[PDB]
């Protein structure tokens, strides 16, 4: 009984297939700390995964997709090395963990031809227009905030560690009031609200590179300049507000950005299409 | 310059 | 009265092209609020841009290359809108700053043609064998530190505001050594040499979300996990160091990774190959 987890077009997903990876997950998850969904939905996920792998792996079988031997060969030896292992000695580590050479070899090629016909197909799907590139590049210029030295002030409206939305909405709205009346000094308003060590000192954090800022701030100061007031940004400790005080590689950064931004969209899209336009029967 | 002053909020 | 800035294969950069682009540059620098180098090396920058612009552009013609009349106009609309103006409003800005709209429109089509050619030509060069899309994919597996929880300790080594080679070297030296002893307690080395406040509490620094950390740590953290030592990293205050304490669509990340690094790598490669395959004399 090759118990069948499900049917994808003119082929199947087994319980073997599922009950297998379904483990390698909980392993390579508790082997790197990150906890997991419900064993119920986790399955449902591993299902969706395995189904898709089929559609597109069939799509593979349909089109003339082989993967050369030298190629697969190289491919393994390079993750052998990567996780701190070796050639023949690889064999006797998963062969010593439940598997064979061919539970991996044939199993990796499946990964490889899947990667192939999945890119190869969303590749033919993306088209960047000069307009898009030009337009974007002109904007990534307005942002030109690289190692952009930057003085700024700070207002903290702090929340407790784990508040309800009743404790949050007060700070949330209270900020936007200060946000507006800041634009109509901040330094005075900082002492009158801010709850950090540099609060009574007027929110004054001082000069400092945009890099040295907490990542989440650098995401919103990127598009701003002298006088600007960004926020209110919510983090671990509550809502922050900031007042700003001072300050042919764009035709590439633009393109790399689109050629990427687009591929990520026009792949999510390409499966939405393959999934919904195929035979997906699931046997409980 | 402030890298720290600031980290010491998180 | 209009000289030749430079011959560049049988065709020229003009002193006018340059002294007009130096106008387009310091026009931004005052508004963008960033200083420029010596007007002497700066001319030698713009010169070098305009030279390159040319080598490419001559390729523009060499192989026929248009720009959709509609695209050109569109980008310009899109660049207008991106700056909070209509064409009608922008028009006046072109007049007030002093440029013929059609000098400008044609000036853009210049930019657009160049891009067309650089990109079209770099994309040509990029070759991604699967043997490497796999390997890399199975390297970002044990890495995906997205909105991760993360507890750290932290040494800091002291460095004055404007440091001296000796200090800086003898500092990084001590900072390396601490790290060399760090992979052999860390908290007890806080107390030893950490310049910072937390040192007594042990550099003990608590749970941070990777994104809430300063962006100049993030770079070297996503590729590391519990029990690891990071840095020494250079910053304003000086050299940091830190312990860690707690914590397909990766073939998407994987491909994008390459599709991207390979472009950036192979543009920079082709550029230098074109300034090579080229007569070019500058006439100051």
């Amino acid at each position: 009984v090759d118990k069948v987890a499900a049917v994808v077009n003119n082929g199947v997903v087994l319980e073997s297939d599922v009950d297998g990876l379904m483990q390698s997950v909980k392993l390579n998850a508790a082997q790197a700390r990150q906890q997991l969904p419900d064993d119920a939905t986790l399955r449902h996920q591993i299902m969706e995964r395995l189904i898709m792998d089929q559609i597109i792996l069939q799509m593979g079988q349909k089109m003339g997709v082989k993967i050369s031997d030298e190629q697969l060969d190289q491919a393994i030896a390079n993750i052998a090395k990567q996780n701190n292992m070796t050639l023949d000695q690889m064999r006797s580590r998963l062969a010593y963990d439940g598997l064979n050479y061919n539970t991996y070899r044939n199993q990796i090629r499946k990964e490889m031809i899947i990667s192939e016909v999945r890119n190869n197909e969303v590749r033919r799907r993306i088209t960047i227009l000069p307009q898009e590139v030009e337009s974007l590049a002109q904007q990534v210029g307005n942002q030109n905030d690289a190692s952009t030295e930057l003085n700024l002030s700070h207002i903290l409206i702090p929340l407790p560690e784990n508040p309800t939305s009743d404790q949050v909405n007060e700070a949330e709205s209270q900020a936007r009031a200060i946000v507006d009346q800041a634009r109509n000094d901040f330094g005075k308003l900082a002492i009158a609200h801010s709850a950090d060590q540099q609060a009574l000192n007027g929110g004054q954090m001082g000069w400092g590179r945009i890099q040295e800022l907490p990542g989440i701030f650098a995401q919103a100061l990127s598009t701003a300049k002298k006088g600007d007031i960004v926020g209110p940004i919510r983090s671990g400790v509550g809502f922050h507000i900031l007042k700003v005080n001072d300050l042919a590689a764009q035709k590439d950064r633009a393109y790399r950005m689109l050629m990427n931004r687009k591929f990520s969209e026009e792949a999510a899209s390409w499966m939405q299409e393959q999934r919904a336009s195929a035979y997906v029967k699931i046997l409980s | 310059n402030f890298t720290l002053k600031f980290w010491d909020i998180f």
